[PDB]
């Protein structure tokens, strides 16, 4: 009939609580979709597997890793894209990749191309498998509801099983194969004059000769004589001196650790012979302090609905992201990573953008939890009505503090700016005028530094040479690892970033407070989770449902996220990164010009911005050209951004009347007649195209950059 | 040979001590479940007992 | 009946009407609740009792060769144990009138006729006796019971005539399943830890009790 | 089956196929007369 149908149709694609109100099928269907994403993860796990094997130098850079650039892509020569195809060194032209992927498979005992492809196939037979896992356990054998609500079961089994399982078969891979691989390698033997791995299970001696330990055979382990074996399971800390990365035998000793301790944990939970703790006992009875009652009544909420699940999981799934991305950096766990600076910026500005999408999504799900499957006649909770009762003073004092922290956090770069203008340096806040210094975290930097020797008797090294202490690390000539200093330029930035993480969490958890009803429309939970306004009455009622506050918090988490990303890029530039001479003096790559440029603004914009990206707009006619149009392409993106965002939906349907009239005035007119998009459509296509432009923008800034210097 | 030393009394003291203090078809219900339960943590006990006395 | 390691949930649905019923499922994978897929408690007495037949076919031919080697009745070319005969090429081979794949293709058309046959009779009852097969499928049409097909091609010698005998010996064959079952798992477990035969196993244990033990390996 | 062919005339995958045949009969010409900007007939 009309174009909206079309839009709409793939708008509720994946909503399957709007299709059926039965929970037997939504869980089916979710187990379904699950399986389906599996399957293409395999898949591209088993393209990125092949082509490695087929198309990259991998063996030309595993005989000389410092001085190859990695590469697994080439383009073929149509129409004068050859240029492309650059010199990576190793005899091989072709596409620079920074997904750290050689690391992984040096690390992992890798030496020819052919177990590259016996992976690939394998992985290609595993996508198969889910697939036909995916139909027949949505069209042959469906379970019923009770599978599903037993979450006694799946947490042992997602414990002990999966995670704990999963822990020590690595470890057994790593003692058996990929220790004494990686000491062959790191003794200068050639790669294809090492043994295969098979050899070393087959014959005993060999390991031996490396390892006295595996002489004794597995007595020692059942006679609890474990010292014995601290050949390969050792205690060390620090980086490898040879290739720049923890040791692989710290690593063993803490897969095995960590294996022993979740098979440990799965036995916590009460099945069918009656041992263990049941999941609402524990809840029912925790009555502490101040709580009174308890947690009464959060088992079937949270057993009954899947928004609930599914937010509180992206919650912590991106909390641990953005930890992992922090926990990489200083303490390299692959080899000649930290020596290689294209991959060791790509790594961290991956995981805090996934971070930060799965958080808005967390916020999001609870907003439509709150909406839909509330219900305080048969799933009363208190807790949450405690917290519905006094939502006003939660909002206003989360409302006072985002002003204090921006007042106290952009006043003081505004007073600098001014102060520098009227040539009156004396009195900024810096270095050599006023001192803003962060005690604490220097405590901390001392604290963590002089713990080896005292309070960790067993450490013979710090956990990572951030803490002011410890020695410089060198890998074929260049910086990898070296403490860090702590100043008044990183006192400021460090509030910047927990005033921005404040203003996105006011504005998420006021969404999803004010979901159900607020003092303007009472009956707003009728209205719906996604719904535009409720009219031009009470002076305008504009974006006051949820989904609106979580299309607001998306603009902030980007904003938020960005000043990290170029907080760590410049940092790193100017206080780590470099090279070191014969005689032992380290030129970095800006030469620290971080401690007194980046306190005003104008330091950001002519030192960092101006300064730093002279690469990616010379990159014309060489083979860095794709991230000069990309460069260019992007703010295209950005800047058609903003006809969605700031115009209306009536002058578009106007403007189509009198083309729908040009064109029927020659009996063109189609039958289905021409729509203006919606207008929640029109704010969703805004944002889209807003975080596609500053994302791709900023993406090829970074990787034009830091691969040339 | 490893017969009759400190670990293996210590252990078999704390499996045997543990299993006893569990339990105090089976005429007072001691589930498998149970014994296998009691065994493993009197192991765990045991094994924590005998690495922390064989450093010092 | 007795009632081997029973419970209360497990007794509920195990009456006593399979052969050699002891009431023992502590994990209750046949539980008549939930059936679906291959977990229905007909398809699992069913695999039980091919699976039992299988392994009564293979305990005996596992150990055959090596039995008359010793004896002389065969050729020491032909006394191989079963792991060197040819099944793991790694581990050893022999040289037949054709090389291995060859027999693996004609072995897996004649069990494949078999086998496609005894699983169409599976699914429906009685229709493997209609359709022209050489005019052998007089003989071929079943019982009704899918694991007893009975019949002048599968019972030529007329056992079980009345149904008590033919209960008992229901009973003695799911016994003599279960003991080849587990003499297979020892089968395979003795091959991968001391890289023998089983009957060497046999000589070596005989031949010095004290010291043949798995304490020793 | 009929909605085989049913399905496989609705647009997207009809406008696939043929945006696909374009692109491969453009790269056709593209590399049998490559570096072109003047109609030399
Ligand atoms: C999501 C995973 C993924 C991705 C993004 C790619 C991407 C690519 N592959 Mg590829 N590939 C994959 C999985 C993947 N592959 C798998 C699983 C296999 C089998 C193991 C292959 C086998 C393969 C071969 C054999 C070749 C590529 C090639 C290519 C490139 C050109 C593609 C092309 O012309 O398509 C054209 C469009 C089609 C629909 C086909 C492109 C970069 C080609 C290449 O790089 O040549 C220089 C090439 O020759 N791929
Ligand atoms: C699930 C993981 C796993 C697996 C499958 C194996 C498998 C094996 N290990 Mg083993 N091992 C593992 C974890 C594992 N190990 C761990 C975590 C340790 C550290 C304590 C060891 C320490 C170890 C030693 C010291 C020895 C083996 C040996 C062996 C082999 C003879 C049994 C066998 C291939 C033995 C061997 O090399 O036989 C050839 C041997 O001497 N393993
Ligand atoms: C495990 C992750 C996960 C899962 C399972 C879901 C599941 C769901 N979400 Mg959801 N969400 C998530 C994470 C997740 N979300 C995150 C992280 C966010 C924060 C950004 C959101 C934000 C969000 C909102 C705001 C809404 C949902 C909604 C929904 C429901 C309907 C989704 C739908 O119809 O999509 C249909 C699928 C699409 C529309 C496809 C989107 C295409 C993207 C935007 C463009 C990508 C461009 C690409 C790079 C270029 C391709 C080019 C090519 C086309 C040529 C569904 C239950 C909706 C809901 O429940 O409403 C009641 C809803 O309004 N989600
Ligand atoms: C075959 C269908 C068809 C035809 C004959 C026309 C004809 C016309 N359009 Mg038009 N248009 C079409 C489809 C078509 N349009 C579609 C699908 C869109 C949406 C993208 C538009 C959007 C559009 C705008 C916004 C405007 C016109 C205008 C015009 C007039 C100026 C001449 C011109 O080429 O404008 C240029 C036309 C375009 C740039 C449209 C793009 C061409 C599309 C991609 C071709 C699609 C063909 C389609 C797949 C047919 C399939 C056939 C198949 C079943 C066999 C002219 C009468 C202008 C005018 O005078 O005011 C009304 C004007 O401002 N059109
Ligand atoms: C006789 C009783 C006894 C004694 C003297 C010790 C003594 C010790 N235990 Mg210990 N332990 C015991 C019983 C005992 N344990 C029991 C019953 C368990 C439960 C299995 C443990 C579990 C345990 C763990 C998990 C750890 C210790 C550790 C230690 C050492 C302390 C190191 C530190 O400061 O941290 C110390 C030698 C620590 C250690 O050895 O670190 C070096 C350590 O991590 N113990
Ligand atoms: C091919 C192997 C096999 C199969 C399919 C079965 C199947 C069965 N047995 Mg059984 N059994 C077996 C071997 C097998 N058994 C062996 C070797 C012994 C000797 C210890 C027994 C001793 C035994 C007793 C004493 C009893 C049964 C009973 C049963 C029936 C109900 C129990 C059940 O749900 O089991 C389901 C079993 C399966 C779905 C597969 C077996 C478990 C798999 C292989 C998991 C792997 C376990 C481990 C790693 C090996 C069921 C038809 C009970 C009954 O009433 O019989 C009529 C009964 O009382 N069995
Ligand atoms: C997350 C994954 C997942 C989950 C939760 C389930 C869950 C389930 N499946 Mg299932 N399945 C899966 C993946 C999964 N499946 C895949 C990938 C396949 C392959 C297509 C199947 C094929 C399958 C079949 C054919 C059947 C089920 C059935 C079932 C149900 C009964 C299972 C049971 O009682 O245990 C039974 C468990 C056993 C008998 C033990 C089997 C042990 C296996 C053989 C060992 C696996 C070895 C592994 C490959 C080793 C890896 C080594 C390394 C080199 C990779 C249960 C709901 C059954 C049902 O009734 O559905 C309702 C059923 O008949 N599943
Ligand atoms: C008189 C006793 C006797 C003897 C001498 C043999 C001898 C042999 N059997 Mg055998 N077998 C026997 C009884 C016997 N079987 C019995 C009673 C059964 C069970 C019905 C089997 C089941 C059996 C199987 C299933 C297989 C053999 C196979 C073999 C051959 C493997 C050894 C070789 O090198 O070739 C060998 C000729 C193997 C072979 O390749 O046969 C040619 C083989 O796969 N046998
Ligand atoms: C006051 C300092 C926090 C005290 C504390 O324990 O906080 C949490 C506490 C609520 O704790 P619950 O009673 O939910 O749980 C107590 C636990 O011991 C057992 O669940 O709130 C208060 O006691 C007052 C909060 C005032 C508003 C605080 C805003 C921030
Ligand atoms: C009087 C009587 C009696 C008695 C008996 C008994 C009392 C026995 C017992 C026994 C037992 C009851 C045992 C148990 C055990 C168990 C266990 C033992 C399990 C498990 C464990 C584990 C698995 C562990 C592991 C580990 C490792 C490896 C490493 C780390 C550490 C640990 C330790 C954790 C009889 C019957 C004869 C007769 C009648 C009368
Ligand atoms: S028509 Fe537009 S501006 Fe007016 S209330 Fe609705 S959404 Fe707001």
């Amino acid at each position: 009939d009309t174009t909206t149908w079309i839009w709409n149709l793939h708008a509720d694609a994946h909503d399957f609580d709007s299709h059926t109100s039965d929970l037997e099928e939504i869980s089916r269907k979710v187990f379904s979709a699950h399986f389906g994403q599996l399957s293409i993860i395999f898949l591209w796990l088993s393209g990125m597997y092949f082509h490695g094997a087929r198309f990259s130098n991998y063996e030309a850079w595993l005989s000389d890793p410092t001085h190859i650039g990695p590469s697994a892509q080439v383009v073929w020569p149509i129409v004068g894209q050859e240029i492309l195809n650059g010199d990576v060194g190793g005899g091989f032209r072709g596409i620079q990749i920074t997904s750290g992927f050689f690391q992984i498979w040096r690390a992992s005992g890798i030496t020819s191309e052919l177990q590259l492809y016996c992976t690939a196939i394998g992985a290609l037979v595993f996508a198969a498998l889910m697939l036909f896992a995916g139909w027949f356990h949505y069209h042959k054998a469906a379970p019923k509801l009770a599978w599903f609500q037993d979450v006694e079961s799946m947490l042992n089994h997602h414990l002990a099983g999966l995670l704990g399982l999963g822990s020590l078969s690595w470890a057994g891979h790593q003692v058996h194969v990929s220790l004494p691989i990686n000491q062959f390698l790191n003794a200068g033997v050639d790669p294809k004059e090492i043994p295969l791995p098979h050899e070393f299970i087959l014959n005993r001696d060999l390991l031996a000769q490396l390892y006295p330990s595996f002489a004794e055979g597995a007595t020692p382990f059942f006679t609890l004589n474990w010292s014995k074996y601290s050949e390969f399971l050792t205690f060390r800390g620090g980086l490898d001196p040879v290739t720049g990365g923890l040791w692989l035998t710290d690593i063993a000793h803490h897969h095995l650790a960590i294996a022993i301790l979740f098979l440990i944990a799965g036995h916590m939970y009460r099945t069918n012979w009656g041992i263990g703790h049941g999941i609402k006992d524990i809840l029912e009875a925790h009555k502490g302090p101040f709580t009174g009652q308890g947690h009464k009544g959060l088992y079937e909420i949270l057993t009954t609905s899947w928004h609930a699940q599914l937010s509180l999981n992206l919650a912590m799934l991106g909390s641990l992201t953005i930890i992992v991305a922090h926990h990489m950096y200083s303490m390299p766990p692959y080899p000649y990573l930290a020596t290689d600076y294209a991959t060791q910026l790509s790594l961290f500005t991956h995981h805090m953008w996934i971070g930060g999408f799965l958080i808005v999504g967390a916020a999001a799900h609870a907003a439509i939890f709150m909406v839909r499957d509330y219900d305080p006649t048969n799933r009363y909770n208190d807790l949450l009505d405690r917290v519905l009762r006094h939502r006003d003073a939660i909002i206003s004092h989360l409302n006072w503090v985002c002003i204090f922290l921006g007042f106290h956090s952009f006043g003081l770069y505004i007073h600098n700016d001014t102060m520098s203008a009227l040539g009156r340096p004396q009195d900024m806040f810096s270095d050599t005028a006023i001192q803003l210094q962060p005690v604490f975290a220097q405590w901390i930097q001392n604290t963590h530094a002089l713990a080896p020797g005292v309070t960790a008797p067993g450490e013979t090294a710090s956990t990572s040479l951030t803490w002011g202490g410890g020695e410089l690390v060198a890998v074929g000539g260049k910086v990898a690892l070296l403490p860090i200093p702590l100043g008044t330029a990183d006192f400021l930035v460090h509030h910047i970033h927990a005033f921005t993480i404040h203003v996105t969490v006011l504005i998420l958890l006021k969404g999803v407070l004010f979901a159900r009803s607020s003092r303007l429309i009472p009956d707003k939970a009728n209205l719906g989770f996604r719904f535009p306004c409720d009219g031009p009455g009470r002076g305008g009622t504009c974006q006051v449902s949820a989904w609106d506050h979580v299309f607001l918090g998306l603009f902030w988490m980007y904003n938020a996220i960005s000043v990290v990303i170029f907080h760590f890029s410049w940092k790193m530039q100017s206080d780590v990164w470099g090279s070191i001479s014969d005689q032992g003096v380290v030129t970095h790559i800006t030469g620290g010009n971080f401690a007194q440029s980046s306190i005003t603004i104008n330091g950001w914009l002519r030192d960092f911005l101006w300064a730093q990206a002279s690469q990616v707009i010379q990159s014309y006619g060489s083979s860095l050209s794709a991230y000069g149009l990309f460069f260019l392409g992007a703010h295209f993106v950005w800047a058609f951004s903003l006809m969605f965002l700031f115009s209306g939906r009536g002058y578009w349907q106007e403007l189509i009347e009198s083309i729908v009239w040009a064109h029927n005035k020659l009996k063109v007119a189609p039958a289905t007649q021409p729509r203006a998009l919606s207008i929640i459509q029109g704010r969703a296509v805004g944002v889209t195209h807003y975080l596609l432009g500053g994302i791709a923008t900023t993406w090829a800034f970074f990787l034009a950059r830091i691969i040339a210097v | 040979d490893f017969i009759g030393s400190s670990t293996n009394l210590i252990m078999v003291t704390s499996t045997t001590l543990m299993l006893f203090a569990g339990r105090f078809g089976d005429p007072a219900g001691f589930t498998l479940a149970d014994t296998l339960a009691c065994g493993t943590v009197g192991h765990i006990i045991g094994v924590g007992v005998v690495l922390g006395l064989k450093n010092i | 009946r007795p009632l081997w390691f029973a419970s209360s949930q497990s007794l509920s649905y195990l009456d006593g009407s399979l052969p050699g019923d002891y009431g023992f499922d502590p994990l209750g994978l046949s539980d008549p609740e939930g059936t679906g897929g291959f977990i229905e408690p007909r398809w699992l007495a069913y695999g039980e009792i091919i699976n039992g037949r299988f392994a009564m076919l293979g305990a005996a031919g596992a150990i055959a060769p090596e039995i008359l080697g010793k004896a002389g009745l065969i050729p020491a070319e032909t006394a191989l144990p079963w792991f060197q005969t040819g099944v793991i090429p790694p581990a050893g081979t022999y040289t037949y009138w054709a090389d291995n794949y060859t027999l693996f293709v004609l072995e897996m058309a004649l069990m494949g006729f078999a086998e496609h046959r005894r699983l169409q009779d599976w699914y429906n009852p009685g229709s493997m006796g209609k359709q022209y097969f050489l005019g052998l499928e007089k003989g071929l049409a079943g019982s009704g019971n899918p694991a007893y097909p009975g019949g002048p091609f599968f019972n030529p010698l007329g056992f079980g005539k009345d149904e008590k005998s033919l209960k008992e010996l229901k009973l003695k064959e799911v016994k003599n399943g279960r003991l080849a079952m587990l003499a297979i798992l020892g089968y395979f477990i003795q091959g991968l830890v001391t890289g023998v035969g089983p009957y060497q196993n046999l000589l070596d244990h005989l031949a010095d009790p004290v010291n043949n033990n798995v304490l020793t390996s | 089956m009929r909605d085989l062919k049913t399905y496989l005339s609705v647009a997207p995958v009809l406008s696939t196929l043929w945006f696909g045949s374009l692109a491969g009969l453009l790269i056709e010409i593209n590399r049998l007369f490559p570096d072109a900007l003047t109609f030399p007939f």
